[PDB]
C-alpha cells in the first residue's frame, strides 16, 4: 500500500515538471506578444513528449572521475524526490516531527550535485563556475533558515502541518510579508533562477541533461509549495480533503508561474551585485527580524504551544 | 575547579549540568538517577580516599546500572542455556 | 537634537535598509519591557502542565490545598479563559 | 521502515534514469591550487560560521515554552547581535567586498 | 559493553591511526581530524541520549559548533599554505627544521 | 489567446493534485476509513501500541467502545 | 534482522572511516566520510536523537564538509587520483576491511567478543528504556534548555564564532 | 594587526585559559582550549612568513590532535562514571589518554618536537605566551585530575623530557631554541613532583614562568635572537648583560638565586617519600641545561666579542621598546631566595 | 491500590452505559475519526454527551 | 489576529495536556501489572 502511495507522488511529480516546461515556454511567448509551442499536439501538449523522446535518444555525449560523474545526478534527482515526502497536502506521505528541518537537512546537501559535476567536468574553468554556483547557494542558504526559524517562533513547531493549524483563521503573510518578500527573492536565488541565473548566464559569456533539469525544475515547484504552506497557509476540512488539495494546488500554480513572470520581467544580476543583495541588504533585514519575531510574542502572550 | 570563582561568587557557571541527578527541564529524570544520588549521598564530605573503599557497593551499583554488564551476561547465559536445551529438543518454548 | 534629526535623514536617504535593520532590532530589545502583556506569557508558560500533578500527602493542616480538582481551593486559570 | 523505503524508492529510481540514459540503441556499426582566489575561500567560510550560529538558534521555538523567559529572551537576543556584530566587522573590514 | 560501542570506538581509532599517519595532502590529515570529531559526537549522543541525562543533550551541538569553528581555522592554515607553495604537501613544512 | 495557456496548466494542475488526493484516500483505506493516526510523542505512541492490545486483531485503528465494557 | 540495524549501521561506520582514514584523493576522502556522516545520524536515530541526528546533516555534511570540499576543489585537490590505486592506500584499506570484518564476523558467532575489551552482541536494543509515555521529546526539553539553563554556555560559544571570523580574517588578509 | 583586535585577541586568549581554571565541568575545559588555541594563532602569524605560517600550521594540528584525546577521555569518563565534574578520572583508559593529552599540549617529551619548531618560527612576544601563559592551562588540569593519574607514565614523561631538555639545548645557536628545550626541561620537573606534592608543582611554575618572562624581555629589548647577536649587548646595553647573566644563573639553579628554591624544595618532597635515585638523577641531568646557559654567559657578559663599526650608530639612540615589568621581573628572578617560606601562600 | 483504579473506571464507564451509552458512543466516535483526536472538532457533540451526564447523572 | 489565535491554541493545548492527566494513573495502574507479569513469566521459564 505504501509503494504505491510513494509511486503515487513520483510519477506525478516528473509529469507535473514535464509540462511546466511547455507551460512556461506558452506564459513566457504570451507575454513577448508571441504564442510559443503550439503546433506538436494541441495547444502544445505533445511537446514535452516529443523533447523528452529527442533528448533521450541523442547521443549521451572524457569524465575526470566516472564515480562522480555518475554521482552527481543521481544525487540532484534522488534528493529533489525526497524533498515531497514531508509535504502536507494535506496528508504527508511521512508525517516527520521535524520535518522542516528535514526540508532544510535535505535541501542543504543539493550543493554537492554542483560540487560533484564540477569536479567530474575535466575543465578548469567548468570547476570554476561551479564553485562560483556553489557560493551562490550557500550565501542564501542563510536567510532561507533564519527567515524559517522566524516564522516557526509563530506556529510553534517543527512539524509541517502545523502549519496549517497556525493559519487557519489567516495566511501567515499578513503579520510576516517582509519576511515573505525576502523568502521568495531568496528561493529564486537557491535555484538559480531569473534575475539570478548566473550559471547560465555567466556560461555563455540528452539522457544526463535532461536528468539535471528535471531535478531542478521539481526543486521550483517544490519551493512554491513550501512558500504556499508556509506564508499561503490552505484550510483543511478532514471530512473533505480534496478541498484543501484543490486549494492549495492552486496556490502553488500562481507561485510557480509567478516564478516565469519574473523571469519575462527583468534583467540579470550580476555576481557581485547579488552576493551584496543577500549579505548586504537580506541578511541585516532578516538578522533585525529575526530578533523581532523572537520578542514579539513574548511581548503579546502570543507564544504559540509546543505541540 | 583550580579557582572557585563560582563557590566564591555564588554563581552557576556549570555545576547544573556536571551530574545527571540534578534538577532537569520538567522533571525528566535520568535512569540512574537513584542510583546516582544514592552514591553521591554516600560519599559527600568524606572525600575520595575515604569513598572509594567506603562507598564501594553504591558506586558497584550505579556502574551496573550505567553499562548494565552483568545484567547483559545474565541475559547471555540464560539465552544460551535456552538454545542448547531447543537445539536437543529437551525444552519447547510458551506463547 | 537638531543634529540627532539631520543624521537620520542623511541615512533614511542613503541607506534605508539599514536605519529599518537598526530601528526593527531596537524595537525587540526594547518594547518587551514596556510592555504590559509581557507579564501573561511567563504566566501561560507556567501554567501548562506537561508533567503529572503529584497529590500531597494530607496531614489536616493544609487548608490551602484542595482535596478535588474542583474544589475552590488552589490555582485558577479564570484569568487564561478570559484572555 | 516507511522513510527507508522512500529513501529507497528516489534514489534507486534516480539510479535506474540515469543507467537507461547511458545505454540504449546507437544503430551505428563504426591537484595544486586552482587559480586560487582568497574571496571565494572567506565566503564559503563566512557560511560556515553563519551556519553554526543558526544551528544555535533552531532551538529558539522550544526555549520559548520555558518559564525563565527573562533569560531566554535576553540570551536569544545576545545571540543575534554578536551575529550582527560579526556581520558589522566582517563589512567594514572590506570582507564583503569583489573589487581587488 | 553494549556491541554498537565497538565499532563506534573503532571508527575512532581508526581516524586517530589515519591522523597520525600522514601522506602527502594536508587535506586528508584535516579530513581524518574531522572523522574523529565525527566518532566523537556520535559515542557522546549514544551515552547521553541512552542514560536520559536530558541536560546533556546539548553537549553533542556544542561539541559540533567548536569542533566547525577549529575546522574552519584549520582549512584557513591549509589555503595560506597552498599560496606559499601552490600544495597543501606536507613535505613543504620543513624551514624549521633549522 | 491567452487562454490556450490553460491546457497546459490544468494538465500540470491535475499532476499536481494527485499525489496529495492519493495519500488521503490511501490513508483512509489502510486505517478502517479515519486520517491515520499520528503519534509525534511517546505518549501518543503508548496510546497506539495499547488500542492495537485492545483491538482484539492486533490493529490500532479498530476502536472498542462500551460494548466491550 | 531489523533488530541488529543499528549494529549494522555501525559497522558501515568503520568501513566509511577505513575508506577516508586510509587516505585516498581527498575528493574520495571527503565521499567517504559523507558517507560516515550519513550512517553515524542513522545511529544517532535509532537512539530517540532526532535533532541530534538531523544537525549532523544540517551542519556537519550540509555546513563543514561542503566547505571541505569547496576548499578542496580550490587548494588541494581539482581531479582525483584513480581510488585504491597507490599501494599503501590499498594495503591500509584492505588491512582495516579486514580487522573490521573479523570483529563483525565472531560477535555474532558468540554473541559476544573481547577486543582488547569486552563486548557484548546480543544487539544493542536489549539496553534501551522500557517506559516512555510523555507528551513532549526529552532531547527537545534538554536542547532547548541551552537559553535557560545554559547562560554561560551561550556567552562562552557565542563569543568565540565571532572570534572565529575576527580570526579568520586576520590569518588570510596577509 | 589593529591595536584594538590586537587587544581583544589577548584578552580571549586569557580568558579562554580562565575558563579553563574556574570550570567545574569537562565540557567546559574543552571549550576553554578550544577559544585559547583559535585566538593564539592570529599572533603567531601576524608577521606574515613562510616560517610563521609552517609554525601555525605544526601548532594547530598538535593542539587540535590534542583537543580530540581530551574529549575522547571525557566521554569515556562519562560512560563509566555518568558525570562530567572536573575531578579524578573515574577510568585507567580515560586517565591515560588525557594525561597524554596534557602532555602533547605541554610539549612533554616524547610530545616535544613541536616546541623548538613553533618557538622558533613565531616572534618574540608570541613565543613568550606560547613558553608561558600556554602552561596554566593544562597544569591546572593536572593539579586536579593527579590523583586518578598512572604514576609510572607521569613520571616516564618527566624523565624523559630532562633528559631531551637538557640533551637538545646543547647543540642550538638560535635563542628561541634554546628557550624552547629548557621549557620542555623544566616541564620536567614540574610533573616529577605532581604526584608527591601540586603545590611544588605550582612554585616551580610560576618561578619558571618569571624567569621565562624576564629572559623573552631582555631579548625583545635588544631584538636579539641568535647567541651572536646576543653577543653585541655588552657594547650596547651593559647593564643588560648584567641581567642576562644574572637571570641564566637562576635558571641553572645555582645559589644564591631565586632558581634553586624549585629544585631545592622539589627534591625535598620526593626524599620524604623515599625517593632518592629520581631525584638525584634529575638533579645531576639539569647539569646539562646549566653548561649551555653558561655558554651564554660567556658570549654575553663574562667575554666581549668582536663588534662591528655600524654599532657606534647605535650608540647614539636610546632603548624605546616597553620592557614592562622588566626590573620588578629580574629581581624577582634573582634575589627570592631569602623569602622561600613564603611558598606556603600557595597551599 | 491499582486495582481499585481500574475498579472505579469500570463502574464509571457502567454509568455511561446505563444512561448515556447513545451520545456517547456519538462523541467518541467523532473523535476517533480525527488523527490527532482533537476535541475541538467535537463541540457539538461534546455538548450532547456533557449536557446528559449532566441531566442524568 | 495571530496573539488571539495562539492564545486560544494555548487553552486548547492545556485542555488536552489535562485529559491525558486524568488517564494517567488507568495508564500507570496498567503498565504495572503489564512489567511485574512480563517479568513472572520470564522467571517461570528461567527456572525451566
Ligand atoms: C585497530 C587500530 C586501527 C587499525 C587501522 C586499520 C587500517 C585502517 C586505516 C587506518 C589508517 C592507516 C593510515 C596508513 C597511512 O596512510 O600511512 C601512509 C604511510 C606513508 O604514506 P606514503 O607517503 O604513501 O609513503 C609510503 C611509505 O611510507 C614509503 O614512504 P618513504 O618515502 O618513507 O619510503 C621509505 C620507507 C622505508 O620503509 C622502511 O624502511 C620500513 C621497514 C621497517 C622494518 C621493521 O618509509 C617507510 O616505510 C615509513 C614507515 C617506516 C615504519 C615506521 C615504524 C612503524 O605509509 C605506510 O606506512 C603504510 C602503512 C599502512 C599500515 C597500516 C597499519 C595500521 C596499524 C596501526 C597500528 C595499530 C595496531 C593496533
Ligand atoms: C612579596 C614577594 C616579593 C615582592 C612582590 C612585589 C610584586 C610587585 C609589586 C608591584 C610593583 C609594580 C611596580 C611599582 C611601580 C613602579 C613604577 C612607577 O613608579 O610608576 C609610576 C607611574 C608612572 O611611572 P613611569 O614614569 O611611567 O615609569 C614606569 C616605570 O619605568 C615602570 O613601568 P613598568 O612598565 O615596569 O610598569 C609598572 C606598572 C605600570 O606603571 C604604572 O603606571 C605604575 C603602577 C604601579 C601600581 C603599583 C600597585 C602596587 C599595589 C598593589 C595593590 O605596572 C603595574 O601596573 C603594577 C601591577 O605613575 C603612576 O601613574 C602611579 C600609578 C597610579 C595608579
Ligand atoms: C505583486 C506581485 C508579486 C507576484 C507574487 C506571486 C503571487 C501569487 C500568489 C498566489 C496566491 C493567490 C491566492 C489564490 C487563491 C486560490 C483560491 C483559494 O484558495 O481561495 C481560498 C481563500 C480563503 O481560503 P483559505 O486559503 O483556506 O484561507 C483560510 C486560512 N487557512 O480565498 C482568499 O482569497
Ligand atoms: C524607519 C526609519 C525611520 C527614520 C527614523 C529612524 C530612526 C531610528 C533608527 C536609527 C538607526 C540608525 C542607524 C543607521 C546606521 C547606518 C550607518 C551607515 O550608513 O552605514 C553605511 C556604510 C556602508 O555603506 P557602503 O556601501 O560600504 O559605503 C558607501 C559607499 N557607497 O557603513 C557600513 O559599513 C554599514 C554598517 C556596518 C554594517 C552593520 C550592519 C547592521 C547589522 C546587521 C543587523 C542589523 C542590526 C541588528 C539586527
Ligand atoms: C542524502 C541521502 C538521504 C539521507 C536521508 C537522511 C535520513 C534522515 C531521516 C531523519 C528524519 C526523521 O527524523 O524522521 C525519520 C524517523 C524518525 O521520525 P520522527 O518523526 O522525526 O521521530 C519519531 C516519530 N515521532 O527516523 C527513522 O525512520 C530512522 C531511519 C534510520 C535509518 C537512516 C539511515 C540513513 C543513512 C543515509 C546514508
Ligand atoms: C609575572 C610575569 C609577568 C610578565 C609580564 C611581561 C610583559 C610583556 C613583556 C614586556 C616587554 C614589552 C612588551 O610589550 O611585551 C612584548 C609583548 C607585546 O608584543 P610586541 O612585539 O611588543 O607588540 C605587540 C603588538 N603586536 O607583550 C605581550 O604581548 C604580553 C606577553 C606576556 C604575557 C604572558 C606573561 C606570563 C604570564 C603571566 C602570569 C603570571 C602568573
Ligand atoms: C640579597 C639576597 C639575594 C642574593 C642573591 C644574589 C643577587 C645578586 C644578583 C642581583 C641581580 C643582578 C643585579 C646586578 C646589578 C648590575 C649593575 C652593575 O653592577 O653595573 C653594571 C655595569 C654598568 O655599566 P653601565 O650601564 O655602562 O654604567 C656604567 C658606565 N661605565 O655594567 C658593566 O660594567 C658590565 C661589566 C662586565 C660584567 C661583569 C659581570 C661580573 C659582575 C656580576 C655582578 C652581578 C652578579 C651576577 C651574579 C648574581
Ligand atoms: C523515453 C523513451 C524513448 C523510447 C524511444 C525508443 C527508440 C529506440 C531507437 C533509437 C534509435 C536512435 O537512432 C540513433 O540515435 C543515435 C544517438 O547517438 C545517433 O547517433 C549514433 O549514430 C552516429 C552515426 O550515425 C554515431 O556517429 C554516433 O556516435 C551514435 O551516437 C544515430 O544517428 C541515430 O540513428
Ligand atoms: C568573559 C565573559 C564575561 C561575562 C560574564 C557573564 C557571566 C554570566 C553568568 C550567567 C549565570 C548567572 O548565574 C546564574 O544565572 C541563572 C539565571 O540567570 C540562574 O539559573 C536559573 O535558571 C535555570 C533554570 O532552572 C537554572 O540554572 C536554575 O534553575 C536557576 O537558578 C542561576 O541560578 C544563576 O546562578
Ligand atoms: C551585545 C549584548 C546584547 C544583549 C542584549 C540583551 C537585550 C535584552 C532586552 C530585554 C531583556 C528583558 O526583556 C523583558 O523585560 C521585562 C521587564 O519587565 C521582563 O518582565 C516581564 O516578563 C516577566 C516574566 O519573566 C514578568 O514577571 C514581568 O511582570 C514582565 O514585566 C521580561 O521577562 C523580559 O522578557
Ligand atoms: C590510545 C588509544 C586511543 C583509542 C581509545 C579507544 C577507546 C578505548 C575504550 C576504553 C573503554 C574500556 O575501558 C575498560 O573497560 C573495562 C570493562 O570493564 C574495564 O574493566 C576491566 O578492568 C577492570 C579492572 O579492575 C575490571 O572492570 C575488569 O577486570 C575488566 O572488565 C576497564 O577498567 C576499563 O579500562
Ligand atoms: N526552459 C524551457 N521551459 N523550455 C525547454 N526547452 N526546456 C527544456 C526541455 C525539456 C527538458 C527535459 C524534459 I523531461 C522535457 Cl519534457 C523538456
Amino acid at each position: 500500500m505504501f509503494m504505491i502511495n510513494i509511486l503515487m507522488l513520483i510519477i506525478p511529480i516528473l509529469l507535473a515538471v514535464a509540462f511546466l516546461t511547455l507551460v512556461e515556454r506558452k506564459v513566457l511567448g504570451y507575454m513577448q506578444l508571441r504564442k510559443g509551442p503550439n503546433v506538436v499536439g494541441p495547444y502544445g501538449l505533445l511537446q514535452p513528449i516529443a523533447d523528452a523522446i529527442k533528448l533521450f535518444i541523442k547521443e549521451p555525449l572524457a569524465t575526470s572521475s566516472a564515480s562522480m560523474f555518475i554521482l552527481a545526478p543521481i544525487m540532484a534527482l534522488g534528493l529533489a524526490l525526497t524533498m515531497w515526502i514531508p509535504l502536507p497536502m494535506p496528508y504527508p506521505l511521512i508525517n516527520m516531527n521535524l520535518g522542516v528541518l528535514f526540508m532544510l537537512a535535505m535541501s542543504s546537501l543539493a550543493v554537492y550535485s554542483i560540487l560533484w559535476s564540477g569536479w567530474a567536468s575535466n575543465s578548469k574553468y567548468a570547476l570554476i563556475g561551479a564553485l562560483r554556483a556553489v557560493a551562490q547557494t550557500i550565501s542564501y542558504e542563510v536567510t532561507l533558515a533564519i527567515i524559517l526559524l522566524s516564522v516557526l517562533l509563530m506556529s510553534g513547531s517543527f512539524t509541517l502541518s502545523t502549519l496549517i493549524t497556525t493559519q487557519e483563521q489567516m495566511w501567515l503573510i499578513l503579520p510576516a510579508w517582509p519576511l515573505a518578500m525576502m523568502w521568495f527573492i531568496s528561493t529564486l536565488a537557491e535555484t538559480n533562477r531569473a534575475p539570478f541565473d548566473l550559471t547560465e548566464g555567466e556560461s555563455e559569456l540528452a539522457g544526463p541533461f535532461a536528468l539535471f533539469f528535471m531535478a531542478e525544475y521539481a526543486n521550483i515547484i517544490m519551493m512554491n509549495i513550501f512558500t504556499a504552506i508556509l506564508f499561503l497557509g490552505t484550510s483543511h476540512n478532514p471530512h473533505m480533503p480534496e478541498l484543501y488539495t484543490i486549494n492549495f494546488t492552486i496556490k502553488s500554480l500562481l507561485l510557480t508561474m509567478s516564478f516565469l513572470w519574473i523571469r519575462a520581467s527583468y534583467p540579470r544580476f550580476r555576481y557581485d551585485q547579488l552576493m551584496h543583495l543577500l549579505w548586504k541588504n537580506f541578511l541585516p533585514l532578516t538578522l533585525a527580524l529575526c530578533m523581532w519575531h523572537v520578542s514579539l510574542p513574548i511581548l503579546t502572550s502570543g507564544i504559540p504551544p509546543q505541540t | 575547579p583550580f579557582f572557585d570563582v563560582q563557590k566564591r561568587l555564588g554563581v552557576d557557571l556549570d555545576r547544573w549540568m556536571t551530574i545527571q541527578s540534578a534538577e532537569q527541564p520538567h522533571k525528566i529524570p535520568s535512569r540512574c538517577h537513584a542510583f546516582e544520588k544514592e552514591w553521591i549521598e554516600c560519599a559527600h564530605g568524606i572525600g575520595s580516599i575515604r569513598a572509594e573503599k567506603e562507598c564501594k557497593i553504591e558506586f558497584e551499583d550505579f556502574r551496573e546500572c550505567l553499562l548494565r554488564q552483568k545484567t547483559m551476561k545474565r541475559l547471555h547465559a540464560i539465552r544460551r542455556q535456552r538454545e542448547k536445551l531447543i537445539k536437543e529438543g529437551k525444552y519447547t518454548p510458551p506463547p | 537634537a537638531e543634529r540627532v534629526a539631520a543624521f537620520l535623514k542623511n541615512v533614511w536617504a542613503k541607506e534605508p535598509v539599514l536605519v529599518a535593520s537598526f530601528a526593527i532590532a531596537g524595537l525587540a530589545v526594547i518594547l518587551p519591557t514596556l510592555s504590559p502583556y509581557t507579564k501573561y506569557s511567563l504566566m501561560i508558560n507556567r501554567a501548562t502542565p506537561y508533567n503529572y500533578p503529584v497529590p500531597l500527602r494530607d496531614d489536616g493542616n493544609m487548608p490551602d490545598v484542595p482535596s478535588h480538582p474542583q474544589d475552590p481551593q488552589g490555582p485558577s486559570l479564570e484569568w487564561l479563559k478570559r484572555l | 521502515m516507511n522513510l527507508m523505503l522512500a529513501l529507497l524508492t528516489n534514489f534507486t529510481l534516480a539510479t535506474l534514469l540515469v543507467i537507461i540514459a547511458f545505454w540504449l540503441p546507437q544503430l551505428n556499426v563504426y591537484s595544486a591550487r586552482l587559480p586560487f582566489s582568497m574571496k571565494f575561500f572567506l565566503v564559503a567560510i563566512t557560511f560556515l560560521l553563519f551556519d553554526l550560529e543558526i544551528a544555535l538558534l533552531l532551538p529558539l521555538p522550544w526555549a520559548s515554552q520555558t518559564a525563565n523567559l527573562n533569560t531566554m529572551l535576553t540570551m536569544a537576543l545576545f545571540l543575534i547581535i554578536l551575529l550582527a556584530v560579526s556581520l558589522a566587522y566582517e563589512w567594514t573590514q572590506k570582507g564583503l567586498e569583489w573589487t581587488e | 559493553m553494549s556491541m554498537v560501542y565497538m565499532n563506534i570506538m573503532m571508527a575512532f581509532t581508526v581516524s586517530l591511526v589515519g591522523l597520525l599517519m600522514y601522506r602527502s595532502h594536508l587535506m586528508s590529515s584535516l579530513l581524518c581530524l574531522e572523522g574523529m570529531m565525527l566518532s566523537l559526537f556520535v559515542m557522546a549522543a549514544l551515552t547521553i541520549l541512552n542514560s536520559h541525562f536530558t541536560l546533556a543533550s546539548m553537549m553533542p551541538i556544542i561539541l559540533l559548533v567548536f569542533a566547525a569553528c577549529e575546522a574552519a581555522l584549520g582549512l584557513s592554515l591549509l589555503v595560506m599554505v597552498s599560496n606559499t607553495y601552490g600544495t597543501d604537501y606536507v613535505q613543504n613544512l620543513n624551514l624549521l627544521q633549522c | 489567446m491567452w487562454f490556450e495557456v490553460l491546457p497546459g496548466i490544468a494538465v500540470m494542475g491535475v499532476c499536481l493534485f494527485i499525489p496529495g488526493m492519493a495519500t488521503a484516500r490511501i490513508h483512509r483505506f489502510s486505517n478502517g476509513g479515519k486520517e491515520k493516526r499520528v503519534a509525534h510523542y511517546p505518549y501518543q505512541w503508548y496510546l497506539m501500541e495499547r488500542d492495537r492490545r485492545v483491538s482484539g486483531v492486533n490493529r490500532s485503528y479498530v476502536s472498542k467502545g462500551l460494548e466491550n465494557i | 534482522m531489523m533488530l541488529y540495524i543499528v549494529f549494522i549501521l555501525s559497522v558501515i561506520f568503520v568501513m566509511g572511516f577505513v575508506g577516508f582514514s586510509s587516505k585516498p584523493s581527498p575528493i574520495y576522502g571527503g565521499l567517504g566520510l559523507i558517507v560516515s556522516g550519513g550512517v553515524g545520524c542513522g545511529i544517532v536515530l535509532n537512539f530517540g536523537g532526532s535533532f541530534l541526528g538531523l544537525m549532523v546533516f544540517l551542519i556537519y555534511l550540509g555546513g563543514m564538509m561542503v566547505v571541505f570540499g569547496y576548499t578542496t576543489a580550490m587548494a588541494t585537490e581539482q581531479y582525483p587520483e584513480i581510488w585504491l590505486s597507490n599501494k599503501a592506500v590499498l594495503g591500509a584499506f584492505v588491512t582495516g576491511l579486514l580487522m573490521e570484518f573479523f570483529m563483525v564476523y565472531y560477535v555474532l558467532k558468540d554473541k559476544e567478543v573481547e577486543v582488547v575489551f569486552e563486548f557484548n552482541g546480543l544487539g544493542d536494543w536489549v539496553i534501551y528504556d522500557t517506559g516512555d509515555s510523555g507528551f513532549f521529546s526529552e532531547e527537545a526539553m534538554g536542547i532547548a534548555a541551552l537559553y535557560s539553563y545554559g547562560t554561560w554556555l551561550v556567552i562562552v560559544t557565542g563569543w568565540s564564532l565571532l572570534i572565529g571570523v575576527v580570526v579568520i580574517m586576520e590569518i588570510t588578509r596577509g | 594587526m589593529n591595536p584594538i583586535i590586537f587587544i581583544i585577541i589577548l584578552l580571549t586568549i586569557m580568558l579562554g585559559t580562565i575558563i579553563v581554571m574556574i570550570s567545574s565541568h569537562w565540557l567546559l575545559v574543552w571549550i576553554g582550549f578550544e577559544m585559547n588555541m583559535l585566538a593564539i594563532i592570529p599572533i603567531m602569524m601576524k608577521n606574515h612568513n613562510p616560517r610563521a605560517t609552517e609554525a601555525s600550521t605544526k601548532y594547530f594540528l598538535t593542539q587540535s590532535t590534542a583537543s580530540m584525546l581530551l574529549m575522547m577521555a571525557v566521554i569515556i569518563n562519562l560512560m563509566f562514571s555518568g558525570q562530567w565534574t572536573v575531578m579524578k578520572l573515574f577510568n585507567p583508559m580515560a586517565s591515560m589518554l588525557m594525561t597524554m593529552a596534557l602532555a602533547m599540549k605541554l610539549g612533554m617529551a616524547p610530545f616535544h618536537f613541536w616546541v623548538p619548531e613553533v618557538t622558533q618560527g613565531i616572534p618574540l612576544s608570541s613565543g613568550l605566551i606560547l613558553l608561558t601563559w600556554q602552561k596554566l592551562a593544562p597544569m591546572s588540569v593536572l593539579y586536579q585530575i593527579f590523583p586518578s593519574i598512572n604514576l609510572n607514565l607521569i613520571l616516564t614523561l618527566s624523565v624523559l623530557s630532562i633528559l631531551i631538555g637538557g640533551w637538545g639545548g646543547l647543540n642550538q645557536t638560535q635563542l628561541r631554541k634554546i628557550m624552547a628545550y629548557s621549557s620542555i626541561a623544566h616541564m620536567g620537573w614540574m610533573t616529577a613532583v605532581l604526584p608527591y606534592n601540586p603545590t611544588m608543582t605550582l612554585l616551580n611554575l610560576i618561578i619558571y614562568i618569571i624567569m621565562t618572562s624576564t629572559m623573552f624581555t631582555m631579548f625583545m629589548a635588544n631584538s636579539t635572537t641568535t647567541t651572536l647577536s646576543l653577543s653585541h649587548t655588552w657594547n650596547k646595553t651593559p647593564i643588560m648583560t648584567v641581567l642576562i647573566l644574572a637571570t641564566l644563573l637562576s635558571m641553572g639553579g645555582l645559589p644564591p638565586l631565586s632558581g634553586f628554591m624549585p629544585k631545592w624544595m622539589i627534591i625535598q618532597e620526593m626524599t620524604k617519600n623515599n625517593s632518592i635515585i629520581l631525584p638525584t638523577f634529575m638533579a645531576i641531568t639539569a647539569l646539562l641545561n646549566l653548561y649551555f646557559y653558561m655558554r651564554l654567559t660567556y658570549s654575553t657578559t663574562l667575554t666581549m666579542f668582536p663588534s662591528t663599526n655600524n654599532m657606534k650608530m647605535k650608540w647614539q639612540f636610546p632603548l624605546m621598546k616597553k620592557m614592562t615589568f622588566l626590573p620588578t621581573m629580574v629581581v624577582l628572578s634573582t634575589m627570592m631566595l631569602p623569602l622561600t617560606p613564603m611558598l606556603s601562600v600557595l597551599e | 491500590e491499582g486495582k481499585l483504579v481500574n475498579q472505579c473506571a469500570l463502574e464509571f464507564f457502567r454509568q455511561i452505559k446505563r444512561h448515556c451509552a447513545e451520545p456517547f458512543t456519538e462523541y467518541w466516535t467523532c473523535i476517533d475519526y480525527s488523527g490527532l483526536q482533537l476535541f475541538r472538532r467535537c463541540r457539538k457533540q461534546q455538548a450532547q454527551f456533557d449536557e446528559c451526564v449532566l441531566d442524568k447523572l | 489576529s495571530m496573539m488571539k489565535w495562539n492564545r486560544e491554541r494555548r487553552r486548547l493545548q492545556i485542555e488536552d495536556f489535562e485529559a491525558r492527566i486524568a488517564l494517567m494513573p488507568l495508564l500507570q495502574a496498567e503498565k504495572d501489572r503489564r512489567v511485574l507479569q512480563m517479568l513472572r513469566e520470564n522467571l517461570e521459564e528461567e527456572a525451566t
